[PDB]
């Protein structure tokens, strides 16, 4: 194979332990875009950093079921609302793999002749991973998509985990639910996410956000607490100037790590997290957040390119 | 490092001249236990003692606890930040406790304003004097 | 709807911002009214922060819809020696409550910023 | 693991796998795996004991010495009069000894062998782990994992440590231990081992 | 009394490190100012023992905290010994900050720490005398501990401020983001 500063290795599946000349690697599935584990520096002493994504085990054959970064790719059928015909179910083929050094690679895999052309790009920074599509169309009519990544992170202890920075967006507290949003999930991340503890915000279609809710956010009420971050549906999304929403920040008051959420080209954030259905999916925490562009169909042209890049950053040395 | 380590030696023990007066602290030890060392100046534990000392260090958690709400960080687990996740959504006097900041601060810049009166009386005083004397 | 658009604290292409805001207060509470970040990272308690005063730690960078603030101080002519004609202080300056139908854009908080090597 | 000496190498005697390895063979004793894990069941038998004969020393001491009870000294202890004579209670600790380590030993030649209750059928046994038995031991559930193992070797170690100081002071003394640490405390330099020679 | 009250208002939202310390140092001389002008100066002299050191080492602390991070701003005061930019220093220099931090709890008041049973003494002995001004004693108790801890956990503690990556980029952007 091609390789310059990592191996395109196999274990039940094509995979790649992207490295860098600092101890940070994370370890990409070929077969999909679902990367399994990243692993950067975050403390100093004690050799190298470890706080990965929740990456659960195999299951039936080669397994698969875990989630972690998987982007959900989908098309917004014009014949109903089934925003889940498929991810276009079809090849993978790795191209034009670079590094500029050795604390820095980027892999990119294409899929064509189902859907239209759909790149994405990996890559691997000193400090930050990053997520990107190209949806580029053309043909009959203009087609639509969905652009959901989902990245379940893992928190300490789900009694002192929580979230920073929002305090300000309308919050659309209106979930499309069963796969946080964007179905077909990347081959298992939650199904049927509900709530039957006490009473939930939300009458399940609201804006009533604003958010105002204070420096932190305590997602302990969770199985359900998942919603939509951005601007309303056209509601305010409309007219000019319609007050963009904002970029992420974390925070687990148990260990004393961060990891910045930044959204690039996507619309929304899914802050998800189960803590009620949660002793059957490990022991810890974890919680399912990435931004989108979902929240209303995303027309995109016959003959135009769509953009969207999650970057995680921990900026936590 | 090496006087910053030798003198964090001294700010441990020396709270051992005068360490208490509730039989010293120990039946052996025969260096100077409950004759505190200060006797080179001229010449259970007290209940009252007991209570001014815990109303002192009562004040003192206070503060540092204040200290450690607006100033202390957030990944740890001594802010507990729900009462931080309250007092900013119904925060009622906010707009006249800024105002109080608003003057606190501006006296602290200010540098105690005794400061510029010397400024403005003595060192403008002599200045014209000299002027005077001159003419 | 003296409409305003931030260039939020220099990222990788923009990292713009947008809010919708009536004139007539000054620039820093119709900043902390859309909640977007003016003082650095400078914190609550009395870390150079209370408004209209000394320290000038808000020196916000003013691009396009510079014609529709009010005149500049002197304070400002004093905290901002090492100015650019361009930005101010924010913290002693308003916009016009008449001008509702302006548009103004501005550059957050300068020296922790790459840019100009934009447009 | 915790060389306890910081520049020699361990042998690959003690890898690390066992709870409590530090490597200290320094005799190479152990270095044949049978008689290795013979010790290990020997240390596990002899710390246990130890604990348990360390706080039957210790604890009635301190409660006697409290005036809260009164019970005589460990030594103390034979020559009391009690509702049963020394020999009788004797031999039935010798009969019931004599069934219970020999059903031990029997399943440390074969593993998972004598585990039922060969009375009645059900009731008997959860397939064990030799050196920590089964449910009938463990009735709190408690997961044997590690820093439980470890935590248990190390107490039972200074346990043992602790008896054999408990013996010889009690030779060289004859008095209760707690006095002699009542002693020294009004002077560790003239209460210790030189001055009572 | 004057002085005690008048230097501990001071140190509030100084952000100078080597000045806020010298508030801090004369808002605690009016504390030996006041008890010897009671007769029981036999604690005032303790008190002054505690504090020396107990100050000492903060100022050659403070030293060796600029001179550690003055390579990454500008040879400059008010652009180092700032700590508004500086701020979380315990996983860099753990060695030269237990000693702050041991140094500064001293100095706030903690029972197994030093100038504790000091300034203990002393404000015992103005509540014996008067509550006219024990009562200003004892609400300075109080706001020493809390800003002399203002000042630890301001260069402490966090994040570098210089660097983390919301504010100023300088680590890490020229990494070729999704290609041609
Ligand atoms: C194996 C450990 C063990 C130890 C350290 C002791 C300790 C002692 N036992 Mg003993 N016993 C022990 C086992 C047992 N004892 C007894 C029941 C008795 C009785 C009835 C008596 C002792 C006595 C003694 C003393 C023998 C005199 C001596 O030490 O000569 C050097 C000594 C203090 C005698 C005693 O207490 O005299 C001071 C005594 O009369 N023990 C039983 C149950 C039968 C035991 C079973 O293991
Ligand atoms: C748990 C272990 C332990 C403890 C707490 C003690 C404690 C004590 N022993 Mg002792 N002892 C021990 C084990 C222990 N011994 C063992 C194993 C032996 C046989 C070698 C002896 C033999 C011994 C004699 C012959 C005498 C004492 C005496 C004493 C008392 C005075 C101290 C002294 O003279 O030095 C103790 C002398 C020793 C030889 C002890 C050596 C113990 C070895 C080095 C291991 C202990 C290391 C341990 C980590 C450090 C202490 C732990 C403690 C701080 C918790 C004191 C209460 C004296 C006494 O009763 O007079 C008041 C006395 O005459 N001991
Ligand atoms: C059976 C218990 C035991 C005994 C008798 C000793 C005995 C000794 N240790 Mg030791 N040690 C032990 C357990 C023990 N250690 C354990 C469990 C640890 C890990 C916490 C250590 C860690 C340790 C260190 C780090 C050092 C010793 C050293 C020493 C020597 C002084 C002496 C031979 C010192 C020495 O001289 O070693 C060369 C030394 O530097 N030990
Ligand atoms: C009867 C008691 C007994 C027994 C069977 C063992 C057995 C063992 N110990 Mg051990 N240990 C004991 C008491 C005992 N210890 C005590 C009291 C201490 C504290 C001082 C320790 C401290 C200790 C450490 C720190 C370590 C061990 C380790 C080991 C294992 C490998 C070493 C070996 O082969 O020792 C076999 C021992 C014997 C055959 C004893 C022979 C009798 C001698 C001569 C007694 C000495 C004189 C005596 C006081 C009279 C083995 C399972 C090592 C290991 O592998 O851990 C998993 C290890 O790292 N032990
Ligand atoms: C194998 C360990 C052991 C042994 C042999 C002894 C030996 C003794 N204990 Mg004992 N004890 C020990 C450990 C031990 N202690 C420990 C670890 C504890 C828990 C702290 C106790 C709690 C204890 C109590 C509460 C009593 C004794 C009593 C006694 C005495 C007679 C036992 C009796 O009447 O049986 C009775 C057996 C029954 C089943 C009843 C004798 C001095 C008894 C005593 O001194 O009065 C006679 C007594 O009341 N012990
Ligand atoms: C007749 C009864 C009997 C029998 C057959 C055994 C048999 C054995 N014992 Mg044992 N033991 C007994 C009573 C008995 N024990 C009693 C009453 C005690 C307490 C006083 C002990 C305390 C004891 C210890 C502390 C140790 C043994 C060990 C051993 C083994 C060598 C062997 C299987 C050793 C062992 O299991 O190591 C392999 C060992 O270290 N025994
Ligand atoms: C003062 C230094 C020191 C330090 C940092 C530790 C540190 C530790 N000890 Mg420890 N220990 C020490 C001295 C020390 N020990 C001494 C002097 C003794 C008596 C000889 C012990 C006896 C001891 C026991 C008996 C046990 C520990 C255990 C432990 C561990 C869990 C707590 C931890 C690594 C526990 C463990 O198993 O470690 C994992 C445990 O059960 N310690
Ligand atoms: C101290 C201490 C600690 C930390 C542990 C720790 C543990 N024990 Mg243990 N144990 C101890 C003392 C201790 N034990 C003593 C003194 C005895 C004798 C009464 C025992 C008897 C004992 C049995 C019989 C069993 C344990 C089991 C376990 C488990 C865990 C590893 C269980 C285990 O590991 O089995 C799965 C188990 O069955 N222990
Ligand atoms: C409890 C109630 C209390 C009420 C108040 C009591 C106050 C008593 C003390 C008065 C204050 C003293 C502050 C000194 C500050 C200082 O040293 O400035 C430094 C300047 C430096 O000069 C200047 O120094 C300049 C450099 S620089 O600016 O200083 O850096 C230089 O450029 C310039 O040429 C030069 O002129 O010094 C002066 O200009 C004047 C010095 C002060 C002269 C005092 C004379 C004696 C006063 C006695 C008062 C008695 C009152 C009772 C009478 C019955
Ligand atoms: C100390 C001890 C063993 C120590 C062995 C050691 C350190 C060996 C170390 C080495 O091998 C290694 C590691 C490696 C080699 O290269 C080096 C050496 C050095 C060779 C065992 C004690 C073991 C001590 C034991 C088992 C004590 C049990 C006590 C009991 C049961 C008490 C019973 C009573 O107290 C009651 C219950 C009631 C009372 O009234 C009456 C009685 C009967 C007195
Ligand atoms: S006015 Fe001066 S002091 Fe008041 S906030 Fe704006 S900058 Fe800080």
């Amino acid at each position: 194979r091609k390789g310059l500063r990592f191996g395109t290795d196999a274990t039940g599946a094509p995979t790649a332990e992207l490295s860098v000349r600092n101890g940070s690697s994370l370890q990409l599935r070929l077969n999909d875009g679902l990367v399994t584990s990243y692993r950067p520096k975050v403390s100093w002493e004690g050799g190298d950093g470890c706080r990965e994504l929740l990456h659960t085990v195999v299951g039936a054959g080669a397994g698969a079921v875990r989630g972690g970064v998987g982007l959900v790719l989908n098309e917004a059928a014009s014949s109903s609302s089934s925003s889940s015909p498929l991810l276009g179910a079809s090849e993978w083929s790795v191209a034009d793999v670079d590094s500029d050094s050795y604390d820095a690679v980027q892999v990119e895999l294409g899929c064509v002749a189902s859907k239209l052309e759909v790149s994405y790009v990996v890559t691997l920074y000193p400090l930050s991973m990053a997520t990107a599509v190209i949806v580029k169309n053309n043909g009959a009519r203009p087609v639509e998509l969905t652009a959901a990544v989902l990245s379940h992170i893992k928190f300490d202890k789900r009694r002192g985990t929580a979230v920073e920075g929002l305090r300000g967006c309308p919050y659309c507290s209106h979930p499309p639910p069963a796969s946080g949003f964007a179905l077909l999930t990347p081959a298992e991340a939650m199904k049927r996410e509900e709530s039957g503890w006490f009473g939930g915000g939300g009458g399940e279609e609201p804006r009533q956000g604003a958010w105002t809710v204070e420096e932190n956010l305590y997602t302990i009420l969770k199985k359900k607490v998942s919603r939509v971050y951005a601007a309303p549906p056209e509601e305010r999304k409309k007219r000019i100037y319609n007050t963009a929403p904002s970029k992420f920040t974390t925070i687990d008051q148990s260990s004393g790590l961060g990891f910045r959420l930044v959204r690039m080209g996507f619309e929304d954030m899914y802050l998800g997290s189960p803590g009620g259905m949660y002793d059957k999916f490990g022991n810890d925490y974890f919680l399912c957040t990435g931004p989108a562009s979902i929240l209303v169909p995303v027309v995109v042209g016959p003959g135009e390119e769509w953009r969207g890049a999650q970057v995680i950053e921990h900026d936590n040395l | 490092l090496f006087p910053l380590l030798i003198l964090l030696l001294f700010t441990l023990f020396i709270g051992f001249i005068g360490i208490s007066f509730d039989n010293g602290g120990m039946d052996n030890g025969i260096a100077e236990l409950t004759i505190l060392s200060k006797w080179l100046t001229p010449s259970v534990n007290s209940y009252e003692f007991i209570t001014n000392a815990i109303s002192s260090v009562t004040l003192a958690i206070f503060g540092l606890f204040i200290a450690y709400i607006f100033y202390g960080s957030a990944y740890s687990f001594f802010q507990n930040l729900d009462l931080i996740n309250s007092f900013v959504k119904r925060n009622p006097k906010k707009e006249f406790l800024d105002q109080v900041k608003k003057n606190i601060y501006s006296w602290s810049y200010n540098r105690g304003y005794i400061d510029i009166f010397y400024t403005r009386v003595f060192t403008l005083g002599i200045r014209g004097l000299t002027e005077l004397t001159e003419f | 709807f003296a409409f305003v658009s931030p260039r939020l604290l220099p990222d990788g292409t923009p990292d713009v911002h947008y809010r919708t805001a009536c004139g007539g207060q000054k620039l820093r509470d119709i900043m902390l009214d859309a909640y977007i970040d003016l003082y650095g990272p400078y914190d609550k308690l009395l870390l150079n922060c209370s408004g209209g005063g000394e320290c000038g730690t808000c020196i916000v960078e003013v691009v396009e819809g510079g014609e529709m603030l009010s005149p500049k101080n002197e304070v400002e002519k004093e905290k901002l020696k090492r100015k650019p004609k361009s930005w101010r202080l924010a913290c002693q300056a308003t916009v016009g409550n008449p001008d509702s139908t302006g548009q103004m854009v501005i550059q957050q908080l300068p020296e922790w910023k790459v840019h100009k090597w934009d447009k | 693991k915790g060389s306890w000496l910081p520049g020699l190498q361990s042998p690959a005697y003690l890898d690390g796998s066992l709870a409590g390895d530090n490597g200290f063979d320094p005799l190479a004793l152990a270095e044949d795996p049978e008689d290795l894990r013979w010790f290990v069941q020997a240390e596990l038998v002899n710390g246990r004991w130890a604990m348990l004969g360390v706080a039957g020393m210790l604890i009635p001491e301190v409660l006697t010495k409290a005036g809260l009870l009164n019970a005589p000294e460990w030594y103390d202890a034979g020559k009391e009069t009690y509702f049963a004579s020394s020999s009788t209670l004797f031999v039935i600790e010798f009969i019931l000894f004599h069934y219970v380590e020999i059903r031990r030993w029997q399943d440390i030649k074969n593993p998972g062998s004598v585990n039922q209750d060969p009375i009645f059928k059900s009731y008997s046994l959860p397939p064990h782990e030799c050196g920590y038995p089964g449910s009938v031991f463990n009735p709190l559930n408690f997961a044997p994992t590690l820093e439980n193992k470890e935590k248990e070797l190390a107490n039972g170690r200074l346990a043992m440590l602790a008896f054999l100081g408990f013996l010889v002071q009690h030779n060289v003394t004859g008095k209760g231990p707690f006095e002699n640490l009542q002693q020294h405390l009004a002077d560790p330099w003239h209460n210790t081992i030189i001055q009572t020679i | 009394t004057i002085t005690l009250f008048l230097g501990a208002t001071l140190a509030l939202a100084q952000r100078d490190i080597k000045r806020s310390l010298a508030y801090s140092t004369m808002s605690q001389l009016g504390y030996m100012m006041l008890a010897l002008g009671i007769g029981s100066y036999q604690a005032a002299l303790f008190h002054l023992i505690t504090h020396a050191y107990s100050k000492a080492l903060l100022f050659l602390g403070s030293g060796s905290v600029i001179h550690s991070m003055e390579p990454l701003v500008g040879y400059s005061p008010d652009k180092s010994q700032n700590m508004v930019l500086m701020g979380g220093l315990r996983k860099y220099i753990p060695i030269t900050r237990t000693t702050f931090l041991w140094g500064t709890l001293s100095l706030c008041g903690i029972p197994p720490l030093a100038c504790f049973w000091s300034k203990d003494e002393i404000l015992s002995n103005s509540w014996l005398y008067s509550p006219f001004f024990g009562i200003i004693a004892s609400f300075t108790a109080g706001l020493t501990a809390f800003y002399m801890f203002r000042i630890y956990l301001l260069t402490f503690g966090g994040y570098l401020r210089v660097h983390f990556q919301n504010y100023s980029s300088t680590k890490e952007s020229s990494l070729y983001s999704i290609s041609l």
